[PDB]
């Protein structure tokens, strides 16, 4: 799955 | 609000403790209480809000994923559907709460690009989470798209290409294009243009800013590697 | 009970789904509902109960640990103490619920060694968790010790030395001696004697039983390595 | 810290 902005 | 009894500062202090303790539900309730005090949030306080709810919703998305996959294999008793629906309903409740906070009244009071882009990106993120689960779905997708687009226009006018909020916004908007909107070519084009413009702007950054920006640009590159 | 509306079998099925989804609070509530149906638990069902509450209480212990350490550094505002107290109160509530289930009425209906030793070990474990947090503490420790001792006497009469329940019981009883009762020598002696007697009994086991027993014996050895 | 029975 595509990678999101991380925290 | 449930946190009406506690000082604003005590809610923020306890939010940071809950983060250290990895108690992200507590953290979210604390930051929800801080928001409901009615004052705008500092940059640090905004990220605490995001970190808290992103962890809560993240566990919900991961669980919904497992159950939905189990449900779909059993379609190739009512228990799997019932419990998947329970987690789903619980996920939608968290998203509605966040969107509620943004709509009452964080966004309308956010005047600086840094804060306004942050809240509008967040609004796009949580409509995207609702979209992952919806079937209604067209309207939720449009709401996500609208919030993302508004945030993009402001960041392009008001932020340098290496701004972490602008990069994270572009990253998440491209994930929306690829995973939700069935626009993989739009996703790829946005990731490339975002990466390239940031590359050209790195020469302006300090050592620490350089690290912060390149860390997020790597995610753009990772996605492009998976997408092409 | 909150789960009075759902079939026993549906509660167990959803407990396994919650485990797959890593939703251990849901899992605990489901297994609590299954217990409250009033029927005894199968071996599988007992382990689902244990897995569910062990994960819930495990997250609470980890958080209490972080906050208590922060609290003690600040003693070498009231927020740290207040939130540590909240997590602590929440941890004690979970332990009381489990002990409540064991006392009403799992233990008194457990006639087989496999089930009775399991529930009495569990009772010792959750008084031990209360003890970690108590200051009252002497009585909680004695209650833990009493439950562990009763379970040990039965396992020695009724189980082979390599029985995983007997090994896990002895392991946890030795942790009690070392961490709670300030009896490190008793802890070491119990781990050695437990390990050695199981070693002599391995020749009786199948390939799969051999793996199950040696996996737990390794924990005994690891502790002995840390303790000596 | 001492190691407990695992699940
Ligand atoms: C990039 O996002 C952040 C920016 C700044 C801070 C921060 O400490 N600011 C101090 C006053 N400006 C922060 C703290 C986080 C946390 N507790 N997980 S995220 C995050
Ligand atoms: C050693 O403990 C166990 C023994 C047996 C089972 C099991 O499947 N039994 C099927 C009928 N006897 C089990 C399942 C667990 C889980 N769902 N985490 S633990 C655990
Ligand atoms: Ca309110
Ligand atoms: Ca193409
Ligand atoms: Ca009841
Ligand atoms: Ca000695
Ligand atoms: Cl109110
Ligand atoms: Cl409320
Ligand atoms: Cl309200
Ligand atoms: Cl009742
Ligand atoms: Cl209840
Ligand atoms: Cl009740
Ligand atoms: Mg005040
Ligand atoms: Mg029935």
């Amino acid at each position: 799955r595509s990678l999101s902005e991380r925290l | 609000g449930a946190m009406g009894s506690m000082e604003r500062a005590s809610l923020i202090q306890k939010a940071k403790l809950a983060e250290q303790a990895e108690r992200y539900e507590d953290m979210a309730a604390f930051m929800k209480g801080a928001v409901e005090k009615g004052e705008e949030l500092s940059c640090e306080e905004r990220n605490l809000l995001s970190v808290a709810y992103k962890n809560v919703v993240g566990g919900q998305r991961a669980a919904w994923r497992v159950l939905s996959s189990i449900e779909q294999k059993s379609n190739e008793g009512p228990e799997v559907r019932e419990y998947r629906e329970k987690v789903e309903t619980e996920l939608q409740g968290v998203c509605d709460t966040v969107l509620g906070l943004l709509d009452s009244h964080l966004i309308k009071e956010a005047g600086d690009a840094e804060s306004r882009v942050f809240y509008l990106k967040m609004k796009g993120d949580y409509y995207r989470y609702l979209a992952e689960v919806a079937t209604d779905k067209k309207r939720i997708i449009d709401s996500a798209r609208s919030a993302y687009q508004e945030a993009m226009d402001i960041s392009k006018k008001e932020m340098p290409p290496t701004n972490p909020i602008r990069l994270g916004l572009a990253l998440n908007f491209s994930v929306f294009h690829y995973e939700i909107a069935n626009s993989p070519e739009e996703a790829i084009s946005l990731a490339k243009t975002t990466f390239d413009e940031a590359m050209a702007d790195l020469h302006t950054l300090s050592e620490d800013s350089y690290k912060d920006s390149t860390l997020i640009m790597q995610l753009l590159r990772d996605n492009l590697t998976l997408w092409t």
